[PDB]
RNA sequence: UUGGGCCCGGCUCUUGUCUAUGUUCCUUGGAACAGGACGUCACAGAGGGUGAGAAUCCCGUGCGAUGAGAUGACCCGGGUCU
RNA sequence: GCGAGAGACCGAUAGCGAACAAGUACAGUGAUGGAAAGAUGAAAAGAACUUUGAAAAGAGAGUGAAAAAGUACGUGAAAUUG
RNA sequence: UGCUGUAAAGCUGGGUCGAACGGCCUCUAGUGCAGAUCUUGGUGGUAGUAGCAAAUAUUCAAAUGAGAACUUUGAAGACUGAAGUGGGGAAAGGUUCCAUGUCAACAGCAGUUGGACAUGGGUUAGUCGAUCCUAAGAGAUGGGGAAGCUCCGUUUCAACGUGC
RNA sequence: AAACUUUCAACAACGGAUCUCUUGGUUCUCGCAUCGAUGAAGAACGCAGCGAAAUGCGAUACGUAAUAUGAAUUGCAGAUAUUCGUGAAUCAUCGAAUCUUUGAACGCACAUUGCGCCCUCUGGUAUUCCGGAGGGCAUGCCUGUUUGAGCGUCGUUU
């Protein structure tokens, strides 16, 4: 099952880099042993361990960028919403709710009334 | 001598592999693919060739990104992460 | 491949298809701490890249191979 | 091609008509879904009625002078007589027709 | 039945003079389908008579 | 020929790797219908058309 | 005659979880899901599976109950502040 | 396209070309063309072992409800043949 | 195995087989085949027949092997006869290369042999090529046509240096 | 008289009809509105302990994270794998990522794995040469910023 993610996420950047290289040399050691076994299922465990560490390294590095760009007007396009191309071209709620002062006066002056019949 | 004797002189390919569709239909001298129309921006496709659309169209490949558009649409194109249940 | 370890002072490696002789020379310096006299590369009929890395007289290829542990 | 004492027919089927045949298999489904739309709309706005009040008008032409049917909207004069502004009238379920 | 069932072929009759019936046949070569009859209600793989 | 392009040689490498018989332990899997590799190719019989 | 924003509901959507009664007897059969006896449940006797035609063996079905997540200037029912 | 529910529809030469690793194998310089191919058994229990044979196989035996089910597998018609 | 019906057909005895199926009153249709140089599949007679006859030519022994006209080795006899049946390459092929094993299919006889089958191994460049140059030509750009797909033009009615 | 030929029956062949099935098709109905320069559809090449294809994925490669769930996977093997538990398996779910070479495909080019140039860091005694890592350099058009051109033209000073 390999290493466990929540331990990796409590580590710093420099610790993760040390464990990454420590796992990579161990994977290289196994591929040398594969020349003689040749069946060696532990290779599978190490390869997925390298994946987990690389994932934690990336996800930690990405949230540091998110904090750097919180509330800014312009942020990197990979940090923007990725809904669909058409939904990004669509008018925002503020833009779609924009209303001329003439139209605002009419809607306020004549709202849809509530009424009933036969009384 | 237009049969067997002439068939022995076939060693100069008219077509090579196309970069866009990988089909061996790229005309070397014309620099055009007779299959997909490369290097034109549009793909070559005709309404008089309906079986040819079947061979190369959406769904005949991986659909690696369109696979999940329905899944993302069904959840309203969420942002963020899932929460752990209390 | 193992005949080149003794007779040629050469280590034979499988290498990434995209790497050039400059990177392979640097790579063996980091991984096994050994200097390459030359790197001869080759792309195999099965599509992988093979490198022949001959070491300088400072290093013994047989000693290095036992360090790596494939002999 | 022309035989016996039969009526001469005008069957206009010399075009590719088989590509434009519309069979209304969905008549029952359309009826049911139309009722569902009507129910949803009624329930949204209750107790306010679903229909605006329509006037009564004379059908045009010499053939339909006798019949009287539902119009589109009360004229500005008719709303003037009962003292309802047309802008206001549209908000209380009374339909307005500036053209009549 | 499907509107094009039995009609997804480019078959042409070989005509006469080739010692085979004048039914349309599949062209090309290299598959066993080549030279086989097509489009007929009597043919394997053709379309039925008066499709529903 | 001897003088070939890298793109050509990359296609020939894949053509060989696909030209192997079926590994036998796959016949032993439950609900298995494959009896042999039906996409074998001989160099003299069918050309790659590359 | 009358503005706006937030907070909870409702309505719409998605989805999680939970539910009745024989595997009783005899014969045939490799196997009972078959025949016969006695039954039981039924807002469930649709369907599927299980070594042959299974409501009652299993999943479901029917009945609903209760969570969670959305979504809506352009739906309303309320608070609350302006 | 996405997701559902159905039928006096077809039932493997039918129904989509495709119930199968089907737009696959294969053909063509190319545009394009384009198949065939479902079913042991409930369960591989897929025949241990002996014998003849160089071997393939055979004869015994064995498993199985059935080998008049042996993967050249349900039934097994006709042409044709011993 | 018979019976019934003028018939279309129906029913039955025996054998085989293993999961559904019929009668009657109605409904409905992609509903009845001997033919279409019909379609697809299969199988015959012909028939153990035609044939397997170009390229001078093979023979003896040993080994291997269950088995040798055909494999290997030796001895011999031959031929290609340097514009070759020699030794290399370009195009094309794509692992056919080499070793080990092996003979179900293929090598129109055979097969212990093989370009077959199975498992592995194998292609090393500063100097050889590509890469660069321009040729016949192809073809962006600025522009000008064309509803448009695109067409012309190649420095062109251009403010043209990713200058040194 | 045998043989042979022909017919018939039994048995055995050849062959795959018939019969019964059926995770497929076909038609009708209902609901929905969601591809792409934030790089799509498609292609190529790769990736598993033992895989050719199909299916899945991209050098984090039959997958990583997260959420839910709650003991498997299975042809074989094997844990530096797990069981009253941050815990087996799971495209169950899925909101965070990875996403080779390409492709509208975008530095130029492309029958080449060809040729550049800029910035930062780095190795070789180096601002210039060679190598490495990372980040960049398409086109049309729009808004704006900056630097400009033109006796197009305005005011002043000769
Ligand atoms: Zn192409």
């Amino acid at each position: 099952a390999g290493v466990k993610t929540f331990e990796l996420r409590t580590k710093s950047k420099e610790q993760l880099e040390s464990q990454l290289v420590e796992l990579k040399q161990e994977l290289a050691t196994l591929k040398v042993q594969k020349l003689q076994r040749p069946s060696l299922p532990r290779i599978h465990t190490v390869r997925k361990n390298i994946a987990r560490v690389l994932t934690v390294i990336n996800l930690n590095q990405r949230e540091n960028v998110r904090a750097f760009y919180a509330g800014k007007k312009y942020i990197p396009k990979d940090l923007r919403a990725k809904k669909t191309r058409a939904l990004r071209r669509k008018l925002t709620k503020f833009e779609a709710s924009q209303e001329t002062e003439k139209a605002r006066k009419q809607r306020i002056a004549f709202p849809q009334r509530k009424f009933a019949i036969k009384a | 001598g237009k049969g067997t004797p002439s068939l022995g002189k076939r060693h100069n390919k008219s077509h090579t592999l196309c970069n866009r569709c990988g089909r061996r239909s790229f005309h070397v001298q014309k620099k055009t693919c007779s299959s997909c129309g490369y290097p034109a921006a549009k793909m070559r496709s005709h309404n008089w060739a309906l079986k040819a659309k079947r061979r190369r169209t959406t769904g005949t490949g991986r659909m690696a990104y369109l696979k999940h558009v329905t899944r993302r649409f069904k959840n309203g194109f969420q942002t963020g992460v899932a929460k752990a249940q209390t | 491949a193992m005949k080149k370890v003794e007779d040629g002072n050469t280590l034979v490696f499988q290498v990434d298809i995209k790497s050039n002789k400059h990177q392979i020379k640097s790579a063996v310096k980091e991984l096994y701490d050994v200097d390459a006299l030359y790197v001869n590369t080759l792309i195999r009929p099965n599509g992988t890249k093979k490198a022949y890395i001959r070491l300088t007289s400072d290093y013994d290829a047989l000693d290095i191979a036992n360090r790596i542990g494939y002999i | 091609a022309i035989s016996k004492n039969l009526p001469l027919l005008n069957n206009h089927f010399r075009k590719h008509w088989q590509e434009r045949v519309r069979v209304h298999f969905d008549q029952a489904g359309k009826k049911a879904s139309r009722r569902q739309s009507r129910l949803r709309k009624a329930a949204k706005i209750a107790p306010r009625p679903i229909d605006a009040l329509r006037p009564v008008v004379r059908a045009p032409t010499v053939k339909y002078n006798r019949k009287v049917r539902a119009g589109r909207g009360f004229t500005l004069a008719e709303l003037k007589a009962v003292g309802i502004a047309p802008k206001y009238a549209r908000t209380i379920g009374i339909s307005v027709d500036h053209r009549r | 039945v499907a509107e094009n069932a039995g009609h997804q072929t480019s078959a042409e009759s070989w005509g006469t003079g080739r010692a085979v019936a004048r039914i349309p046949r599949v062209g090309g070569g290299g598959t066993h389908r080549s030279g086989q009859a097509a489009f007929g209600n009597m043919c394997r793989g053709g379309r039925m008579f008066a499709p529903t | 020929p001897s003088q070939k392009s890298f793109r050509t040689k990359q296609k020939l490498a894949k053509a060989q790797k696909q030209n192997r018989p079926l590994p036998q332990w796959i016949r032993l899997r439950t609900d298995n219908k494959i009896r042999y590799n039906a996409k074998r190719r001989h160099w003299r019989r069918t050309k790659l058309g590359i």
